[PDB]
């Protein structure tokens, strides 16, 4: 059975995942364009 | 003064044990 | 005490004069390079 | 070096020094476990902190 | 080239501000500690948690603004924005002290990120990581003072609030309640910080006043090439100077600069230990033998008893306003006071 | 069959002097608290 | 309410005016 | 006994100074 | 790139901070936080 | 030559194990007298009526102190700023009671240390060195003058100079905050930046030079043996330390001139401690820390306390208890 | 031939623009009466 | 050497720079001004205005005393102000 | 038992000082060969 | 000035160490009862 | 404390026995 703080818990969990996602999606994207050359 | 009389032996060994350690390492250094 | 005061006055005075005279004894030339 | 009976018996257990699976091996699987452990620790920490309150869980000496 | 390796390349690019993997932890958490401090000292009160104004908005100045700790009633709550106390309400979060945990915890992870940054850059450039090791001392201080100490106490209320005068308050609390000056672990930290300042000044002055003449100008700064092979100052004359001024001198350049790392880093570590003690009220508050004598002999007086009388004055005169959640009521007649004042 | 990882150990005079000062000053600091 | 508008107005102006003033040089960013 | 202990430790340090100055390993230019 | 002499921007910038800072010191005496 | 010249040459010899010099001629006797008196008084001196109220404070080990509580106690408030040499007392017993050893120790010590500073200049001249080490030392010396001479002058009594003891130092600091709100004084805040920053830059420089030692030794010996005393060359790679530190922050927040870097290490703590010595010296004349007590008030006029008001309640606790028998009138004006 | 938008660029604006905005905020506060 | 970017001495002496920043800077400043002058900052952050620290006749402080009732505790004190 | 307090320190030193002296001479002997 | 020519190395072999430690320990064991009294 | 001292010394002797036997200078012929 689900309480308010568990719904809180999931919110922040989801919230933190999305933040992670943007950052690494943004970054992989960029690093794929601006590439070192050898 | 009503001090802790175990303080004397604590202080004495606090000093003697580590000092001896140092002296021993130093002297065997000077002898090689 | 009177005896103490005099003895200290003389001790101090002696040490003061050594200080003054030593610096007057051409202190600028006592250096390792130029004796002006 | 010295051979012993017990040594000979153990000898295979200490024989693959430096043996490795190629490249990335099970790293993706390990990260999944790590992430799972993290959230599991977060749940334990927050129950103890009373930031997460669950039905029937009374974090109090009265348990 | 895997995508991990392409991301690695870009994160370790030589740019004006090196990023790195550690950057992914460092830049967000540091920005948000900073930003939450600026935001809270500029706009947020401490009225519901402390009975105090604490922002420019309320008319505080740069000395008296703070992000103040949460009310004692919050215990050691993480005070997450989405948690049970504030329930996602940003305005109520601010009012209950969420910015304090916000700053504290992002700051903690930002210091982690900085140390890993020191490790990450040392490895790429190829030097030993003694700077990162040195940074363990600031980290121990921060963890001990801001996290451990309040976790041993009744709540986050009694941690340091993030402000100039708020910290001064903390200093004096620690005197009146913990007798922290009497604590040998602080005494050692004092020795290490004042000894580090001493080392800093005497090494700088020694180098500047033993330089070789390597240019012909009066400004001596222009006579140094970072690529030169030669020492820019004289270890030999420096050594003789201090041997005859002070009796002993350094002779080994490596030992001297290792000693400069060691002294302050070791002092802050020792101070951290004592605060861990005070997390538990495990104080060096008293000397039992003096108290036995003093209680019996009303003519016995030392600077140690004089200081306790001052501690006693601090506790009683400051606790009612400092710990408002206790509703301390002290009638005038119980307040300790010497004659006249 | 003598063990080849054996190493000789050293402590020079300066290190002895430093280490003795450390111990003695620590004793002088902590002793008041040991007597209490 | 009405105040969320005025506090962002100068911000947005500031943004367009630099966005219009640097837009061509930014289109460079193409390799 | 406590007074004697404090004074003894203080006196050993003063002797340590003497040896550390006058009986140091001389710094030599090798 | 370089159409405005650096010394001019410096003076301008400087006088600009002096104003804001000066204003904050005025505020210490006026209104909120002036004790009045 | 003649006798006075042999003597002058000995005094200023750069070959004495310890340099004497003309400043040394004053320094040696004054420090010896200060040291011998301090050691004897600390162990054996009887209680001293510091505040002039016939309430003697025991400072010495034989009268029930330990290393932490013991002190040489400042001279009596009854004396104020009067000179109280031994010969001005009717007996050593009177001199001990009124705190005479304190005057003797601090005067001989300020003199001795003032000459220690001159000695640092003097030897640097005989050695052909540049002269400003002694300038660095002026910061600590200035600080000692403040707590032992200047603050007693402003306040009118050596009884308010700093005691010569561990706990006595704390007493002096707590009373000071109560009477001058030193925490809220910018010169003291500059002192803290001085010493904190000095500790920081101390750890930084050491860490950064140690980080870039040139491999000149094996893993089994101390790295230190990779440096030989008087070696022509340098044993660390300053260019590599810049390469590390320039990237840690950014390239121009980092020093690449060894001379500029070391000048900075000298100036930061020295300047800051100059300011905090000047802070004690000006609070000596009751120009005190910022006072923001009841500075915030609401539309009606209620006082809305700040952290400055909370400090003030601690200060007040110090104020009303310190020297609890010494005040007869409601204001403590010095 | 330089870029104009860079990581550095982002670094300076994440700081500078909140800083200016805060400065006007604080400026206005000087005129609040009680 | 150079990590590649445009030198600062170069940008801020540039005209294009000040074309762009003669606008953005003062605008940001005014945005902040308005944030306080509109009275918005007060309601966003829950900061008392000079007239809302106390009720007209009260002298005690709205100190929060409960951990989970705390949001309700603050809201009920804000009722008694009117 | 009501025993002489200093007996403890006396015993410890009595053992420690002479023992430490022998060890010092032994170890510096081994470091020669 | 010459270094002093009368200096000599000192030796204590391992057996002498064992013997001397036994002496001290057994002396300690015998007199400890009388020190405590 | 007396009990602990007595037994401590007795324990050191037993340890010494162990080293004097198994860790002796091994006698070597001529
Ligand atoms: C070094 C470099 C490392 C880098 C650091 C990186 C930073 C990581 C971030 C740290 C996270 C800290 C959160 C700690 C929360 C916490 O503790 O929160 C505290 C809670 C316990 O809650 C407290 O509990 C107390 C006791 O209650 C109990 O007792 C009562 C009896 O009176 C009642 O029965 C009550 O119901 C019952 O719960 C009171 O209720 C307090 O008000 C309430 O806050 O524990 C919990 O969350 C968990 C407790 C389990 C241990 C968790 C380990 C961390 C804690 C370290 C403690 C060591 C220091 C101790 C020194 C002292
Ligand atoms: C380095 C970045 C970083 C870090 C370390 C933190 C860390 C923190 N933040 Mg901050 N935050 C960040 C960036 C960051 N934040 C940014 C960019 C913002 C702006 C949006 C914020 C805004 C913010 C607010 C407003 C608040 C925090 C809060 C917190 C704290 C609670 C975190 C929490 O419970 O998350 C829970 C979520 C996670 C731990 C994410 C877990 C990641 C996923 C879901 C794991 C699932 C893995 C899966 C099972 C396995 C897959 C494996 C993989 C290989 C695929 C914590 C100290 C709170 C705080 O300080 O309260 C006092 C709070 O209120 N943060
Ligand atoms: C974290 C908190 C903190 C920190 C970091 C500091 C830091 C400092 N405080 Mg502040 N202070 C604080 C809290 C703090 N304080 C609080 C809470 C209070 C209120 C209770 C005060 C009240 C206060 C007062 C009242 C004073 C300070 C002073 C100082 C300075 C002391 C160091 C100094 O004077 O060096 C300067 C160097 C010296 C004093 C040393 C001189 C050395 C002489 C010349 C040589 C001595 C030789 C020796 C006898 C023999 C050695 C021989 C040996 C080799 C055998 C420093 C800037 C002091 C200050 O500014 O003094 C100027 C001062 O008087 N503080
Ligand atoms: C108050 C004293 C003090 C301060 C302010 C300070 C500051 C700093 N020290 C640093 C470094 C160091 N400090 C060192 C030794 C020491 N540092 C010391 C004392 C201090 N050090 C002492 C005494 C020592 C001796 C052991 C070393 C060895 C280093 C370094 O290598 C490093 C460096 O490069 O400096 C040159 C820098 C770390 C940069 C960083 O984390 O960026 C990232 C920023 C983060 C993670 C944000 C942290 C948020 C903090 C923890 C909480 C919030 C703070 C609020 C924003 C402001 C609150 C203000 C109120 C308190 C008034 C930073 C400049
Ligand atoms: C009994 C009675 C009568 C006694 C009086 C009692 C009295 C009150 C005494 C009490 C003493 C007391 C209790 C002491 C307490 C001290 C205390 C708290 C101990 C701290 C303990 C401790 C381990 C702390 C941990 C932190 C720590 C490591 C601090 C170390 C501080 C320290 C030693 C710093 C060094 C200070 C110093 C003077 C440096 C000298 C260096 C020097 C010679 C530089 C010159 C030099 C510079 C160059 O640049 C070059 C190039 C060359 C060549 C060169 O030479
Ligand atoms: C450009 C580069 C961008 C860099 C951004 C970097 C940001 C990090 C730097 C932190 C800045 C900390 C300074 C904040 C001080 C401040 O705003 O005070 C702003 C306050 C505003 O002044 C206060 O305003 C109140 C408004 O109600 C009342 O009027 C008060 O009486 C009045 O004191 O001013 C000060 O207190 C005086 C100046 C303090 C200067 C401190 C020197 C710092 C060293
Ligand atoms: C309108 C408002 C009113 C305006 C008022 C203006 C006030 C500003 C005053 C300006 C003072 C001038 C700077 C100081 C002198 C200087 O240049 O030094 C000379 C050297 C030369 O630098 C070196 O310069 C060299 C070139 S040369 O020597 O200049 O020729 C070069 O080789 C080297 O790389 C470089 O580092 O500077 C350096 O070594 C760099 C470090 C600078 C350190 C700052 C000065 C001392 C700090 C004391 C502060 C302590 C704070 C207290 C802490 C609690
Ligand atoms: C809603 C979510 C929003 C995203 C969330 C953010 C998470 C990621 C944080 C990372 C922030 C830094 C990104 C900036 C990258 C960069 O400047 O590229 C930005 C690129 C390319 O810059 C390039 O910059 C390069 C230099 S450098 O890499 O910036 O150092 C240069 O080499 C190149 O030629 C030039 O074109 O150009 C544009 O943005 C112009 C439009
Ligand atoms: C009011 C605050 C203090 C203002 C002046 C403080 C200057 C800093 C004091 C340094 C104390 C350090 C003493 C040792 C350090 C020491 O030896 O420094 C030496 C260092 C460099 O010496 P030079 O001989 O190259 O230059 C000084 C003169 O010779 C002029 O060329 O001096 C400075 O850089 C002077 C800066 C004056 C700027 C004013
Ligand atoms: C010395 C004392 C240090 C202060 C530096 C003095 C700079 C002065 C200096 O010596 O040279 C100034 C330097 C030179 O820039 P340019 O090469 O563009 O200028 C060339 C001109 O000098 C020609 O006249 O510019 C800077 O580096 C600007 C710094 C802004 C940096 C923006 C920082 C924002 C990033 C966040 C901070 C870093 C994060 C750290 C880790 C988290
Ligand atoms: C918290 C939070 C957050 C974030 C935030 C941020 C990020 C912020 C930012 C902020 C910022 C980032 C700000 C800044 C500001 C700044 C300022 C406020 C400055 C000022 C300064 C000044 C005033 C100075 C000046 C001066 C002086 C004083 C003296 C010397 C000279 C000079 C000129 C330097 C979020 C979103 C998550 C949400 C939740 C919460
Ligand atoms: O601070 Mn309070 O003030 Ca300067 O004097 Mn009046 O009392 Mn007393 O003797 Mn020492 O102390
Ligand atoms: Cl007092
Ligand atoms: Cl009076
Ligand atoms: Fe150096």
């Amino acid at each position: 059975t689900i309480t308010p703080s568990l719904k809180g818990f999931f919110i922040g969990l989801l919230s933190g995942a999305v933040v992670l996602g943007l950052t690494f999606a943004v970054l992989i994207a960029i690093s794929q364009i601006d590439k070192v050359q050898r | 003064m009503e001090v802790n009389q175990l303080g004397l032996i604590a202080t004495a060994l606090f000093v003697l044990v580590p000092s001896v350690f140092l002296i021993i390492l130093y002297v065997q250094t000077e002898s090689q | 005490m009177e005896t103490l005061k005099i003895t200290v006055y003389i001790v101090v005075t002696f040490f003061v004069l050594l200080f003054v005279f030593g610096f007057l004894s051409g202190d600028p030339a006592r250096n390792p390079k130029r004796k002006d | 070096a010295r051979r012993t009976w017990l040594g000979d018996i153990l000898r295979p257990l200490n024989s693959e020094y430096g043996k490795v699976a190629p490249g990335w091996g099970t790293t993706p699987l390990m990260a999944v476990f790590m992430g799972l452990f993290l959230v599991f620790l977060l749940i334990i920490l927050e129950i103890y902190n009373s930031t997460l309150i669950l039905d029937g869980v009374n974090v109090s000496w009265k348990a | 080239r895997g995508w991990f390796d392409i991301l690695d390349d870009w994160l370790k690019r030589d740019r004006f501000v090196f990023v790195g993997w550690s950057g992914i932890l460092l830049f967000p958490c540091a920005y948000l500690a900073l930003g939450g401090w600026l935001t809270g000292t500029t706009f947020v009160t401490s009225w519901y948690t402390h009975g105090l104004a604490s922002s420019y908005l309320e008319g505080c100045n740069f000395l008296t603004v703070a992000v103040s700790t949460p009310a004692n009633s919050m215990g050691h709550s993480l005070l997450l924005l989405w948690g049970p106390e504030a329930q996602g309400d940003f305005t109520r979060w601010c009012q209950l002290g969420g910015l304090w945990t916000f700053i504290a915890l992002h700051g903690a992870f930002g210091l982690i990120g900085f140390m890993l940054r020191q490790f990450e850059i040392a490895r790429l450039v190829g030097v030993r990581p003694y700077n990162a090791i040195a940074f363990s001392a600031p980290i121990a201080v921060f963890v001990s003072v801001f996290l451990i100490y309040p976790l041993g106490q009744s709540s986050w209320f009694f941690a340091p609030s993030f402000g100039v005068a708020a910290i001064f308050r903390f200093l004096l609390f620690f005197q009146g309640f913990h007798n922290w000056t009497l604590n040998p672990f602080h005494m050692m930290g004092v020795a290490g910080v004042l000894g580090g300042a001493l080392l800093c000044a005497i090494h700088g002055a020694t180098v500047e006043n033993t330089l070789f003449q390597d240019g012909e100008g009066a400004s001596t700064f222009r006579a140094f090439n970072p690529t030169q092979a030669e020492e820019t100052y004289s270890m030999v004359t420096a050594n003789r100077f201090w041997s005859q001024i002070f009796g002993i001198a350094f002779s080994n350049k490596r030992w001297l600069h290792f000693f400069m790392l060691f002294v302050p880093v070791t002092g802050l570590w020792m101070s951290a230990i004592g605060v861990v003690g005070l997390a538990l009220n495990l104080r060096s508050y008293d000397f039992i033998s003096q108290e036995i004598r003093a209680a019996e002999d009303p003519e016995f007086e030392t600077f140690y008893t004089k200081n306790l009388l001052l501690n006693e004055g601090i506790r009683a005169w400051m606790a009612p306003q400092d710990q408002p959640h206790e509703n301390f009521v002290f009638p005038e007649e119980v307040l300790p006071r010497g004659n006249a004042l | 069959e003598p063990n080849p990882n054996r190493q000789p150990v050293e402590l020079n005079r300066t290190s002895l002097y430093l280490g003795l000062l450390l111990i003695l000053v620590l004793a002088l600091l902590f002793s008041s608290y040991f007597f209490n | 309410d009405w105040r969320v508008l005025v506090v962002l107005l100068p911000v947005l102006l500031a943004a367009g005016w630099a966005v219009r003033n640097i837009l061509p040089y930014a289109v460079k960013q193409v390799q | 006994m406590e007074t004697i202990t404090y004074v003894f430790i203080f006196a050993c340090i003063i002797a340590l100074f003497f040896f550390a100055i006058f009986f140091r390993e001389p710094p030599r230019i090798t | 790139g370089g159409r405005i002499p650096l010394w001019i921007v410096a003076t301008v910038a400087g006088m600009g901070v002096i104003v804001i800072v000066g204003l904050f010191f005025y505020g210490a005496y006026a209104g909120l936080g002036s004790s009045l | 030559a003649n006798l006075w010249e042999r003597f002058c040459n000995w005094v200023t010899s750069t070959d004495n194990r310890l340099y004497v010099g003309w400043f040394g001629v004053i320094m040696i006797p004054t420090l010896l007298a200060a040291t011998i008196c301090f050691v004897i008084a600390f162990i054996a001196a009887p209680p001293v009526d510091i505040d002039g109220i016939r309430e003697p404070v025991s400072g010495s080990l034989l009268y029930g102190n330990n290393i932490i509580t013991g002190a040489v106690v400042p001279s009596s408030n009854a004396i104020g700023l009067h000179f109280y040499p031994i010969w001005e007392a009717a007996s050593l017993d009177e001199w001990l009671y009124n705190g005479g050893p304190y005057q003797l120790i601090i005067f001989h010590f300020l003199l001795g240390a003032s000459c220690y500073m001159g000695r640092q200049w003097e030897l640097s001249y005989r050695l052909g060195m540049r002269p400003w080490i002694c300038v660095a030392y002026s910061a600590p010396l200035a600080s000692a003058f403040a707590v032992f001479l200047i603050y007693p002058i402003g306040q009118g009594s050596f009884s308010d100079g700093m005691p010569l003891g561990i706990s006595g130092t704390f007493n002096f600091m707590i009373v000071f905050q109560a009477e001058h709100n030193i925490l809220m004084h910018p010169f003291h805040q500059l002192g803290v930046a001085g010493v904190f920053g000095g500790a920081l830059f101390c750890a930084m420089h050491g860490s950064l030079v140690t980080s870039s030692l040139i491999r000149e030794t094996t893993e089994t010996e101390s790295a230190n043996y990779g440096y030989k005393f008087g070696q022509e060359e340098e044993t660390y790679n300053i260019v590599a330390a810049h390469g590390y530190f320039g990237r840690l922050i950014f390239q121009y927040a980092s020093f690449n001139n060894s001379r500029s870097l070391h000048f900075f290490l000298a100036a930061w703590p020295v300047v800051g401690v100059w300011f905090t010595a000047l802070g004690i010296s000006t609070m000596a004349f009751n120009l005190n820390g910022f006072n923001f007590n009841h500075s915030v008030i609401d539309a009606k006029g209620n006082v809305i306390n700040t952290w400055a008001d909370i400090i003030n309640r601690a200060n007040l606790g110090m104020e009303v208890m310190h020297e609890r028998n010494a005040h007869n009138f409601p204001l403590d004006l010095a | 031939s330089y870029p104009i938008f860079t990581v550095r660029w982002v670094a300076v604006h994440t700081l500078a623009v909140p800083t200016i905005f805060f400065l006007g905020a604080i400026a206005a506060m000087q005129f609040i009466q009680r | 050497g150079t990590t590649g970017e445009r030198p600062f001495s170069d940008i801020i002496t540039s005209v294009r720079y000040w074309v762009i920043h003669s606008i953005t800077i003062p605008a940001l400043f005014i945005a902040g001004w308005l944030f306080v002058s509109t009275g918005l900052a007060y309601d966003v952050f829950g900061t008392p205005r000079p007239d809302s620290y106390y009720a007209q006749e009260q002298r005690s402080i709205p100190l929060v005393t409960d951990r989970f009732e705390a949001k309700q505790q603050v809201e009920t004190f804000l009722e008694q102000l009117k």
